[PDB]
RNA sequence: GUAAAGCGCACGCAGGCGGUUUGUUAAGUCAGAUGUGAAAUCCCCGGGCUCAACCUGGGAACUGCAUCUGAUACUGGCAAGCUUGAGUCUCGUAGAGGGGGGUAGAAUUCCAGGUGUAGCGGUGAAAUGCGUAGAGAUCUGGAGGAAUACCGGUGGCGAAGGCGGCCCCCUGGACGAAGACUGACGCUCAGGUGCGAAAGCGUGGGGAGCAAACAGGAUUAGAUACCCUGGUAGUCCACGCCGUAAACGAUGUCGACUUGGAGGUUGUGCCCUUGAGGCGUGGCUUCCGGAGCUAACGCGUUAAGUCGACCGCCUGGGGAGUAC
């Protein structure tokens, strides 16, 4: 988007999955493929790939177990605009730990199991659930 | 080469997105159903009816439509079985007491409205009654013999009767729909992207059925 | 408004070369030769005010690429503004 | 009147269109 | 949107936000550490008052600040780029988009002429009115002012207000076809600036109709109103002011995503365009409609859906958009 590009990528996220597409497209950044990896593999989603030279695009492959979608609501919330930031022990709990938050650590971005394991709170990215 | 590779489609652009996948892809201004991949729910419907048979299923053939209707009430009877071969009248699934009450009311014509002409107190007012509530057996003819609540269901379409599925969804019976193209298949349960016009395909399809259920006890 | 060579030699000799006309230097003086033009317009009208909205949004759009040349090369900026006597 | 026949122009379009 | 609440609309300084890759810094951020955060209060495990309130030991806590050492993902800085954001050029398409000039004809009115004549008008009946002089009616002309029948449309254009005869002069946008070129040049904007229907005002013209005010005639219980006969300001023009509207889509601007159908208007690509078009692609646009949203009606790819960036406003009714 023109000033959230990572708000923009969640909303294609729960936009191409209320209309439940297997799969979606949008021009991709370092961080919107660090997020990516982080939701594939907490199983949130199938699996991606970048591709593009000019334009790298990245497409995500939505996934769902039945008519409902695997991904719940994701909520964006370091929003430029409101910029924030947690500490390695105000990580914020998704659903009391059954949903998962995405940080930025400053050993990367990852999930807040990890990052509490870590030891290294962060810049909240999002809640994805 | 079989029945599906001989029906093709319907609707010709007023189509129904719920069920966008399964057309190829419309030609001469109409959509054309993606017909071989009707097969793998053919035959796990046939193998779930055969399943249910076993069972003694109790099966619907919803035929409200003005020409399946002859064409499935002799499958029925060929099924040894059920249908509506007339209008879905309004809430023969949820309204059960209603029409629980009602075949006990065709049940007597059918006992005593034959015992009531006979000496009870007139003759012709007797013989009109006969002469007008044949009609309400008329109606009615499919679903006359059993306590009801069936098994399963096999309406012949979903837009035509959707209230039909409504009402099965609501009450948890799974709906055998032979879906048009033209329809809404969000509500049936086990949807098959057929043809519901070109009454030949109908009676094929009806007759695959029935060689299921004749024998799925099995 | 201007005529097609008028803005052909304005592309000739303020752009790098032949067919630079998206430089910000050929945009600008593109601009202001318009704008100079348009000031004999409205000084004979006066009541034409649904043209002096499109004058006012050049002049608006080359004050905004003149603070991008400001920032991004000072010696363009500095060079150009005395050659068409802009920013006063 | 200056400005109804420019509403019911636009108005009974609610009448006969259909 | 309708409950209170989107400025009338734009432009725009300050401000607020900011695509993408690499390098750098390490300010935000994060981790650790060091000091400090008075005591009592608060909490915890106690202890002593026969219990408790109360007193009390030790801890925890004081969610802060400052300094130091690490990290470097994200945000910021500085540098180098990139092309998708935004803008220039080639090229055409449409249009009541503006401003200045003329110009035509019908129509009301007035004036002059001819013919000839007793009524004309007016309403629910009526008089005031106009007229025997020549009115009405008719045709013949002439003056003036104001608007542009038909096309015309759920049409089109414009930021809004608004813009309809025709032709020219200047001009503003928009959109579409391929391209090329700059390289983030962007969005929003308190204050600020400018446009702002109609009335209204100022100074000079003009003034056909129409007409607040004012006259006279009916109505009514009364009529200062509806109704009729006149009718001035105004309506028109130039310059200046006013700044308001149910200035309304009662929907701020900008961007991204999200099933379909039928129309409309304007470009364009391909197809035997044979053609009308078929197959596509743009833009703007009106009407249905499940998801979804809503209290609801309803909105529904032009959102009132799902998000983001900024701005304006709301906080029971009256008093009051009033006093000062």
């Amino acid at each position: 988007s023109m000033q959230d590009p990572i708000a923009d990528m969640l909303t294609r996220i729960r936009n191409g999955q209320a209309a439940n597409k297997a799969a979606v497209t949008m021009p991709s950044s370092k961080l919107k493929v660090a997020i990516a990896n982080v939701l594939k593999e907490e199983g949130f989603i199938e699996d991606f790939k970048v591709e593009g030279d000019t334009k790298p695009e990245l497409e995500l492959t939505l996934k769902y177990f039945q008519g409902k979608a695997v991904v719940e609501s994701i909520q964006r919330v370091s929003r430029p605009g409101l910029r924030i930031y947690k500490r390695k022990d105000e990580l914020p709990k998704v659903m009391a730990g059954l949903g998962i938050a995405v940080v930025s650590t400053s050993k990367g971005v990852m999930t807040d199991r990890a990052a509490r394991q870590a030891g290294l709170g962060g810049e909240i990215i999002c809640y994805v659930a | 080469m079989l029945k599906a590779g001989v029906h093709f489609g319907h609707q010709t652009r007023y189509w129904n997105p719920k069920m966008k996948p399964f057309i190829f892809g419309a030609r001469n201004k109409v959509h054309i159903i993606n017909l071989e991949k009707t097969v793998p729910m053919f035959n796990e419907a046939l193998a779930e009816l055969n399943k249910i048979a076993s069972r003694k299923g109790k099966i619907l053939f919803v035929g409200t439509k003005r020409a399946a209707s002859e064409a499935v009430k002799d499958a029925a009877l060929s099924c040894d079985q059920f249908f509506v071969n007339h209008r879905w009248l309004g809430g023969m699934l949820t309204n059960w007491k209603t029409v629980r009450q009602s075949i006990k009311r065709l049940k007597d014509l059918e006992t005593q409205s034959q015992d009531g002409t006979f000496d009870k107190l007139t003759k012709k007012e007797a013989l009109m009654r006969t002469r007008e509530l044949e009609k309400l057996e008329n109606s009615l003819g499919g679903i006359k013999d059993m306590g009801g609540l069936p098994d399963a269901l096999f309406v012949i379409d979903a837009d035509h009767e959707h209230i039909a599925i409504k009402e099965a969804n609501n009450l948890g019976i799974p709906v055998f729909a032979i879906v048009d193209t033209n329809s809404d298949p969000d509500g049936v349960d086990f949807v098959i992207p057929g043809n519901d016009d070109a009454i030949r395909a109908v009676t094929l399809y009806l007759g695959a059925v029935a060689a299921t259920v004749r024998e799925g006890r099995s | 408004s201007l005529s097609t060579e008028a803005t052909a030699k304005i592309v000739s000799e303020f752009g790098r070369d032949a067919n630079d006309t998206g430089s910000t230097e050929v945009q600008v003086a593109l601009l202001t030769a318009q704008i100079n033009h348009l000031q004999g317009h409205f000084a004979e009208h006066k009541k034409d005010h649904h043209s002096r909205r499109g004058l006012l949004r050049m002049v608006s759009q080359r004050r905004k690429l003149l603070d991008y040349l400001k920032r991004k090369d000072v010696a363009r900026y500095t060079r150009l503004i005395e050659r068409l006597g802009l920013r006063r | 009147f200056y400005e109804k026949p420019t509403t019911e122009r636009k108005r009974a379009k609610a009448s006969a269109v259909k």
